[PDB]
């Protein structure tokens, strides 16, 4: 009943130990930039346990602002395998028989002329800027772009960052292009601003061409011309339902599976970077009275300025075990909620007839256009043109944040240094450039501007990790087996 | 009830939160 | 939870300790 | 006119699925079992399959 | 468990049944 | 080529050889699946939403 069938040797015994790795890094950057603050290689079978402590010091404020700044911190796992196609060939998986003959080395990225600049992605990955002639393995720059494409990109208004999977070397860049230069280590990627009424608009009422019923143009009084069947009508209605479902939920394959079939599919199955953990917190603002006397052409005694000092604790930022070669990347970005001073709410335009007004019968109609007059009103023909599309009657579910009086930016003597509200020189278009966070609105509230090349933020990050790794406790020379 | 810190700058308060993957309008973006 | 002293300068804290003779890598040095 | 057309299509599709014999019409349209002898059909007594 | 009759000819088995009047797709037919 | 299974060793034990183009095996397969699928019980024309 039993015969000898080969089986596993169980292999060698792998050592294991726990290691405490502290790490501290000091950074300076502006609002809206997605900044890598940590990276580590992870070998198969490691359990990583990570705590983060952060101390944020924004530039001092002219006055205490009537607005908030919010920090988001993110942790991700990127397998080397989804970044580089030759990873398996590298460890010896062969298409042919026996051993692999020529396995390409891990690809290199080469510094720009004069090296990378200050504030680039290479700078915050820990590549030393302004050092020409240096080259470095590129898989972590690829890993950064992969995380943007899987998570941070808006798939409706922009294309994805360029990501090369091949074994060829690449040329580093100092450029600010948000598509091509991300994997090249250039300026960081700028986060999109939070979902609100205007940031949630879409290019069309459906994702696709609008569905119509057919019209033939044939003439011999016109004979024939046929018509439309109830069956062709049912098809058209389902096509419109399909494209509208794609517009609401997103068309990524992880998104397709949830909206169409109601199914959660794992990120690792789909070759997406894995989300580990994250935290979100606003920053504290401490106001300082003026105790010096009033001087002519100066601020008076009792004036209030502000500073901002905030200590954020992230425990269990990463807790998990890893089954394959991967990188951990930790990201940080500072954003604020938006307020709008140049538009007029859509309800001020209703009342042409009774069908402009909300009714329960018109509850399930198609997505309706958001007019340009709502985001910026110019008093010209562009007011009634379309900015974007929102669900029907959404302005009755939303009241965008606003500013009135001397507080608004266009006033000749303006108090707008009290708040972060948007200001537009021209009519904004729904697009990739408008959807990005803007550091200039925060910048007019600061005593020392970033336009003067003062970084808006100075942060101290302290990392404490407990790593259970497949290494010996101490690595002491000399071998157990010969 | 009346006296409070040097910490008041706005009417609106923001609560700290754990971040979770979500599917808002138009696909995932953080 | 939020308000704290004029004593915060860095993310990292350092704990006071009694000093003991030890043998780190490469011999004793204090 | 659109509502009429849709009901005509529902009607003919119901006739295709269920059969248009009057014993079949009564069950599909009105949800009613009508006796075979009332309708002058031969009566099924019993049967077996093996 | 292994040995069985001279009665095995196919993977599929068919169960005996009483016949009832039914209304399958497209009307009654036996 | 050597590591592959060889049908000729079984073939010399058979009254009718496969070298004579008689298949070595004749098999009847019966599959019974229970599928829980994201479909309606019966797919009947006509839509719930417009």
């Amino acid at each position: 009943a039993r015969v000898h069938d080969f089986s596993m040797f169980k292999g060698n015994h792998i050592p294991r130990s726990k290691i405490h790795i502290p790490h501290k890094t000091i950074r300076a950057f502006n609002v809206g930039e997605i900044i890598p603050i940590y990276q580590t290689p992870v070998y198969p079978g490691e359990h990583i346990k990570m705590d983060l402590t952060s101390l944020y010091r924004p530039s001092t404020f002219i006055v205490p602002p009537m607005d908030d700044l919010i920090v988001d911190t993110y942790a991700f796992a990127v397998p080397w395998r989804i970044v580089w196609k030759d990873l398996e060939k590298f460890f010896g998986e062969n298409s042919d028989s026996w051993d692999v003959k020529n396995a390409p080395p891990v690809p290199d990225i080469v510094a720009p002329s004069g090296g990378w600049d200050y504030g680039t992605l290479a700078d915050h990955f820990g590549i030393t800027p302004k050092v020409p002639g240096i080259r470095v393995k590129s898989l972590r720059f690829r890993a950064y772009a992969k995380i943007i494409n899987d998570w941070f990109r808006d798939q409706n208004l922009s294309s994805e960052c360029a990501l090369t999977l091949d074994s060829s070397n690449s040329q580093g860049s100092n450029g600010s292009n948000q598509v091509t230069d991300i994997q090249l280590g250039g300026k960081p990627y700028i986060a999109n601003k939070y979902h609100d009424y205007f940031t949630s608009c879409l290019p069309a009422p459906q994702k696709g061409a609008p569905t119509t019923l057919n019209v033939g143009g044939m003439a011999p009084d016109l004979s024939n011309a046929t018509g439309i069947s109830i069956s062709d009508l049912r098809l058209a209605i389902t096509y419109q339902h399909y494209k509208e479902m794609d517009a609401r939920g997103g068309t990524r394959y992880v998104e397709f599976t949830l909206n169409h079939f109601g199914v959660h599919t794992a990120d690792a199955r789909l070759q997406r970077s894995e989300f580990l953990g994250g935290h979100s917190q606003s920053l504290l603002v401490q106001s300082v009275p003026q105790t010096s006397s009033t001087v002519e052409k100066m601020t008076p005694q009792g004036n209030l300025a502000a500073f901002s000092e905030t200590m954020i604790q992230n425990n269990y930022l990463v807790n998990k075990t890893f089954t394959e070669h991967s990188y951990i990347i930790v990201l940080a970005v500072v954003r604020y909620k938006h307020t709008y001073q140049q538009g007029i709410e859509a309800d001020w335009f209703r009342g042409q007839d009774k069908f402009d007004m909300y009714d329960p019968l018109l509850a399930n109609i198609s997505e309706q256009p958001v007019k340009n007059r709502e985001i910026m009103v110019q008093g010209n023909s562009q007011d009634n043109e379309i900015f974007g599309f929102q669900e029907a009657w959404a302005d009755l579910r939303f009241k965008p944040n606003s500013v009135a009086g001397v507080m608004r930016s266009s006033h000749p003597q303006s108090l707008d240094y009290w708040h972060f509200a948007d200001h537009y020189a021209q009519l904004p278009k729904l697009s990739s450039e408008w959807l990005k966070e803007d550091y200039k609105n925060v910048d007019r509230t600061l005593a020392l501007k970033a336009s003067d090349n003062t970084p808006q933020l100075r942060v101290d990050f302290m990392f404490n990790t407990i790593a259970e790794k497949p290494m010996p406790l101490y690595s002491t020379p000399g071998l157990r087996r010969i | 009830k009346r006296h409070q810190w040097r910490l008041t700058h706005s009417a609106r308060s923001i609560k700290r939160a754990n971040i979770m993957p979500s599917n808002p309008r138009g696909g995932r973006r953080f």
